[PDB]
């Protein structure tokens, strides 16, 4: 993880957006940057408030993880790959 | 064992030369076995890392595939509404974003295939390390025990420790 890295985000309107993050940034500030960036993309009106959504990804141990603790830092997540899927946990 | 025995010195020197020959021989195989064991271990760990990473690719691919099901079902709606209002720019943008997602899925599937093929080649190296090791082990063990049979016999005839060190020395 170099200082700033490209993170592929998978929005719940189907859109993929590539986002540069500080490796140190918490998930909550990344969710914030992300939903700002989403307005530059199609189907941005189908998005509820950013707080309704939670990130999901895959760890280096091959488990699918839902990150309810958004104070956690991007570098401590142990991501197999730099991507984050955005879900309404429902 | 300890105290000096009542037997011919000629017999002791011959057996001592044999201790020496068999210790050298054993030592050579053991050194050989250990070099392989080191590569065997590092290979075993790398293999275990690759299996896990394949699993994480499998799971990563599931997620991107689900993302694909999300986009056909969210853009079904809005594409049919859009070409009625003649917005082929926004349909274009949705399709461009979709191409990007499918392109990235195929890069990931490609990466998994690669790792599968490398796991295949490395698993074969591993099997060959094991066969070489198996070929040595019985030999290593048998030389060692013949070396032991001779050592103990000499120890038992009260042979001085500095003499046994001379013979074990190489």
């Amino acid at each position: 993880m170099p200082p700033r890295i490209l993170v592929e985000c998978l929005l719940p309107n189907g859109m993929i957006v590539t986002l540069e993050c500080l490796r140190e940034a918490t998930l909550i500030t990344i969710k914030h940057e992300l939903f700002k960036e989403a307005r530059k993309y199609p189907l941005h009106q189908l998005l509820q408030d950013e707080s309704s959504y939670i990130f999901v990804s895959v760890t280096q141990e091959a488990e699918r993880e839902e990150f309810f603790d958004e104070t956690r830092r991007l570098c401590d997540l142990r991501l197999f790959q730099p991507f984050l899927k955005v879900i309404e946990p429902v | 064992y300890q105290q000096d025995q009542v037997v011919k010195e000629d017999n002791i020197e011959a057996v001592g030369k044999k201790l020496h020959k068999y210790n050298t021989q054993f030592q050579e195989k053991s050194r050989e076995y250990d070099r392989l064991y080191e590569e065997y271990t590092r290979t075993s760990q790398e293999i275990q890392m690759k299996r896990t990473a394949i699993e994480a690719f499998n799971e990563t691919i599931k997620i991107f595939e689900e993302q694909c099901q999300t986009q056909e079902r969210y853009s079904k709606e809005y594409i049919e509404k859009f070409k009625r209002e003649g917005n082929e720019k926004e349909i274009q943008r949705i399709m461009h974003n979709y191409d990007k997602l499918k392109s990235r899925i195929s890069e990931i599937i490609d990466s998994r295939r690669r790792l599968e093929e490398d796991l295949k080649k490395q698993a074969a190296e591993y099997r060959e390390i094991d066969k070489r090791m198996n070929s040595i082990k019985p030999d290593l063990i048998q030389l060692r025990k013949t070396r032991d049979q001779y050592l103990m016999w000499l120890t038992q005839k009260g042979v001085r420790q500095k003499k046994l060190n001379e013979w074990l020395g190489n």
